[PDB]
């Protein structure tokens, strides 16, 4: 699971 | 406190009287949340990540207390596999990414 | 370094001979480049996030530089919007988060 965001 | 990154970085959050876990995210410019009972008006959105885009509901002003620091802001309420606390909000309660040095 | 978070946490990293921009992200478990060039065997996987899942490289043992720092581990690499450093790298450059 790989969570940056924008 | 200082927090180190073997395990991830959840932190327990207090949000529209509710109790939460979440995880500080510095890659993230937003908090996003899972669905979730939130008072108010709210506006529709669109946001990215790196399977694609999800919608999302756009609360604003919305106070949240991360691990007993006050903070408030943008709250972003879709399906995110998971609750994450983004720079938006890390800022507020002083979080800061150190590392390393020599100097 | 301390680093603030007003702005994206982005540093320069080296890898594979090559020099790019990635985000020092608290938030992912694993490092995930934009498709690049690499040498070796690798193994196809399937990693999630916002949005769902994408398919990717995953490259064993690879060094890379990061704002100066050496360390060594796996590194993804696919169809990812921006270069990510995850965990499994930030720990090896005693990355800590404090407030």
């Amino acid at each position: 699971e790989t969570f940056y965001v924008d | 406190p200082q927090v180190t990154l073997w395990q991830r970085p959840l932190v327990t959050i207090k949000i529209g009287g509710q109790l939460k876990e979440a995880l500080l995210d510095t890659g993230a410019d937003d908090t996003v949340l899972e669905e979730m009972s939130l008072p108010g008006r709210w506006k529709p959105k669109m946001i990215g990540g790196i399977g694609g885009f999800i919608k999302v509901r756009q609360y604003d002003q919305i106070l949240i207390e991360i691990c007993g620091h006050k903070a408030i802001g943008t709250v972003l309420v879709g399906p995110t596999p998971v609750n994450i606390i983004g720079r938006n909000l890390l800022t507020q309660i002083g979080a800061t990414l150190n590392f390393g040095g020599s100097s």
